[PDB]
């Protein structure tokens, strides 16, 4: 019964953990791309003050 | 584009400055001279009436 109980728990969540990691990886790449926009906007803020 | 627009606003001060000097000259010189012109015309109308 112990093996059967864990088999259902493992199988259901086996794929959920993988795709959560994939989503985090994509967000990290997207955040890095948005970092360049922040640097560009930093110069824009300085110009707007003038 | 913001930097270019900043230069345009900065350069616009020159037009406002010369406009103030132009208006000041008109009040100090042109307007009093026109008043003398109108007074002489007023006298001429009476003479033509005579």
């Amino acid at each position: 019964e112990a093996c059967m109980a864990n088999a259902v728990q493992f199988l259901t969540t086996k794929d959920q953990a993988y795709w959560n990691a994939v989503t985090a990886q994509v967000a990290a790449i997207t955040a890095r791309a948005n970092l360049g926009i922040i640097k560009a906007n930093f110069v824009t803020a300085k110009i707007q003050a003038l | 584009a913001t930097k270019a627009e900043y230069a345009l606003t900065k350069l616009k001060l020159s037009n406002e400055s010369v406009t103030y000097c132009t208006a000041q000259y008109n009040l100090s010189s042109m307007l009093p001279q026109q008043l003398l012109m109108l007074k002489n015309q007023t006298t001429q109308v009476a003479e033509q009436t005579k």
